[PDB]
């Protein structure tokens, strides 16, 4: 808005902007010309004002639609696309209205304090090589082997509820004394 | 498939008062009649300038890695990956820009360059910046910083696209991801483990077969070289302008003062203001222009990073063709 | 607002003038000149002739002067008097500010400071890295108020990932958190 | 008679309770009635 109640102090080399005066002070002739510098700079200052608000209301118009997908994906469901949403593992998200579009609130999961721990790929039964089973939604880890969920450590049984059946692989370890429960078949 | 996403243009500053009127007082008297000209150029520009470093600052913090393992020699096992370890730059990074013909902006001292050897050719927009009143800027991380960042990103694949939650670090092969990867596409277990070192040859050549694509027929690359050739373009609007005279009797502003006496040098003078006011604005329009469209670019590459690189991708035709099993970036 | 504003150049002024005042006895400075009528600002240089010599003034693909034909015998190179750019560093808080001549060597401007990204003044070295960088001066550098005293020169840190070593074995290593929180 | 192979790579293996789900019955399911499965021999 600033660029039209600025430019129309200008002269763009005329005598005045101010078209009374232009013809106050001058013959047609020389008149003409002094009036049409002042239209010539309004032109040109309107077309640039328009071709600004075309190229913002068209970059608006985008970024609405990016609104539109961060509500369908972010408040609407949990998201799982890293970075979409906010930083660290999406939980939760809220929008409020701004000035001139939407705020979001974007809660997050952060980890901290991590530790090494060393994790199979999978378990087998040694005496039953074939009955395999691999973690589900978290890892394997020594400790003998127990299973922790993927997003905090804290070591719970291998059960059934936490594993999955799978074909035998190079990488799985071969146990023969404490078999978890899923393996004393 | 090869990809090449534009993040970041060129910034640019423009000494708007010296671009229009060269020193002279009677030019800038006249250019004062046009109101704060300069202000809205110098200011348009520096807003477009900071967008970059907004952009490249919001892309770098998405690219970057909470976990990583180190990349060693020997990185990829069986895979073949020492086209991306580091040699510090990747080896195809390297390749890559040195295929890609861009002109020295001489950061530190180019100002001295282009007196102590003078313009490398006709047309040399880096030596222009001194006599047509223009300067190219820096970017806001220097090469060995992006290069961590990548290099980071390259450590952290295997590990990351393992298994639920952003919060944990597998430290696994490179191998025994792809596996893992493959078997998720619907390649059986039987068949990987009955060919490990045919898939690990394919791959190999997959990615062999690129260290020599960085040519003509090389879509991604070319679009390297455009979004290069873009910059430069932008440059020579105002490398070349100043030489026109939109109808004065001469570009010259001490010609036409030299003479004509002011009711007559007034109107001289004048038309040349007007030609290069014109300038200014279509430059700053395309400046805003390319920094818009650059910041949307630069918005898919966060997304491809994170979809693509990060994680294996089930979105048909996001990343590449066929079905996604890895991606790098560099 | 506090940033790193580019202002208007350092302009190279005039040192004399020469008319075809030789040429010769004032190479290397910028002078105004007048050779057979052609006139402008520039900075003569003894170099190889290019050009056909008979028609005297040589120009470039942008129609400047850049060569001259004396009468003299010799060949000068025709160079503009070149403007330094300068770009403002400030900070609104502390009130302060440091100057950047991007892409000019020292010897033409504590003293003055040597980096990167051209020379500047009003920063002191600090061998000191941030990540929180407000006044990023271009490649990795950055200028930090000291707070007011001198900005520093600072270098932007990369934050390395937690390592993690892959194992020689059928295991694995873990990278697992053993604590979180929430954040928005 | 029947045996499975993944969605990408044609290679026939045995049907077992590792790459088979149990589903309710429709009306294009086959009948078998002689090499059943293993999740079929119940």
């Amino acid at each position: 808005l600033s660029k039209l109640a600025s430019e129309l102090s200008n002269t763009f080399g005329a005598i005045s902007a101010s078209i009374g005066d232009i013809i106050q002070r001058l013959d047609p002739p020389e008149q003409d010309a002094q009036i049409d510098r002042l239209i010539n700079g309004r032109l040109t200052t309107l077309n640039a004002f328009v071709a600004q608000q075309l190229v913002r209301s068209e970059s608006a118009a985008l970024s609405a639609q990016l609104a539109k997908d961060k509500v369908n994906e972010c408040v609407k469901a949990q998201s799982k696309r890293s970075g979409f949403c906010g930083q660290g593992t999406h939980i939760v998200s809220f929008v409020v209205n701004a000035p001139n579009g939407l705020y979001f609130m974007h809660v997050g999961y952060y980890p901290s304090n991590h530790i090494e721990v060393v994790s199979a790929y999978g378990l087998c039964d040694a005496a039953n090589p074939t009955n395999c089973i691999a973690p589900v939604n978290g890892y394997f880890i020594k400790t003998e082997w127990s299973y922790t969920g993927s997003s905090f450590y804290a070591p719970e049984p291998i059960t059934s509820l936490n594993t999955k059946y799978v074909a035998p692989q190079v990488t799985y370890q071969n146990i023969s004394t404490n078999l978890p429960p899923p393996l004393l078949g | 498939t090869q990809e090449y996403i534009q993040t970041t243009i060129q910034k640019v500053t423009v000494d708007c008062k010296q671009y229009v009127c060269n020193g002279f007082q009677k030019c800038e008297q006249l250019l004062r009649e046009y109101g704060q000209f300069c202000s809205k150029i110098n200011q348009a520009l520096h807003g477009a300038n900071l967008r970059q470093d907004d952009s490249v600052r919001n892309l770098f913090a998405s690219v970057k890695s909470s976990q990583s393992s180190p990349i060693i020699p020997g990185f990829g096992g069986d895979f073949n990956l020492t086209l991306l370890e580091p040699v510090a730059r990747s080896a195809i990074e390297d390749l890559l820009f040195d295929k890609v013909t861009i002109a020295d902006p001489g950061y530190m001292q180019g100002y001295d360059d282009c007196m102590q050897q003078g313009p490398a050719s006709a047309r040399d927009l880096i030596c222009a910046q001194y006599v047509a009143g223009y300067k190219v800027l820096p970017p806001l991380m220097d090469v060995n910083m992006e290069a961590a960042y990548t290099s980071s990103l390259l450590g952290s694949i295997a590990g990351v696209g393992w298994t639920a939650g952003l919060s944990s670090f597998a430290a696994i092969p490179f191998a025994q991801s792809i596996f893992y990867r493959l078997n998720g596409v619907g390649i059986t277990q039987q068949v990987l483990s009955e060919n490990q070192k045919l898939i690990a040859n394919k791959f190999n050549q997959a990615l062999g077969a690129m260290q020599t694509g960085f040519t003509t027929t090389n879509e991604a690359f070319q679009k390297v070289q455009d979004a290069v050739n873009n910059n430069a373009q932008a440059l020579s609007k105002l490398a070349s302008e100043l030489s026109n005279t939109f109808g004065a009797i001469s570009a010259s502003i001490g010609d036409i003062i030299q003479r004509l006496d002011p009711p007559e040098q007034d109107a001289q003078i004048d038309r040349l203001i007007n030609g290069r006011l014109t300038t200014l604005n279509a430059f700053v329009a395309q400046q805003l222009v390319r920094s818009e469209s650059a910041a949307l670019s630069a918005q898919l590459a966060k997304d491809k990073v994170n979809e693509c690189v990060k994680a294996q991708s089930k979105r048909s035709g996001f990343c590449g063709q066929g079905t996604h099993i890895v991606s790098f970036v560099v | 607002e506090s940033g790193v504003y580019s202002v208007s150049s350092f302009e190279a002024k005039p040192s004399g003038s020469v008319v075809e005042t030789k040429i010769a006895s004032q190479l290397g400075n910028c002078v105004e000149y007048s050779l057979y009528g052609v006139s402008g600002r520039g900075v003569f240089q003894n170099c190889t002739a290019v050009g056909v010599r008979q028609q005297r003034f040589v120009y470039d693909a942008y129609q400047n002067l850049v060569g001259y034909y004396s009468d003299d015998g010799n060949y000068y190179c025709l160079r503009a008097c070149v403007s330094v750019p300068v770009s403002v560093i400030y900070d609104k808080e502390t009130k302060t500010h440091a100057t950047l001549f991007g892409s000019v060597a020292c010897e033409h401007i504590y003293g003055p400071l040597q980096t990167p990204v051209g020379c500047v003044l009003g920063l002191v070295n600090s061998s000191l890295f941030v990540e929180d960088c407000k006044l990023p001066l271009g490649q990795s550098l950055c200028a930090l108020p000291d707070t007011p005293g001198e900005m520093r020169l600072a270098s932007i840190a990369f934050n390395h990932p937690i390592q993690v070593d892959q194992l020689n074995s059928s295991y694995f290593k873990l990278s697992i958190p053993t604590n979180f929180s929430f954040g928005v």
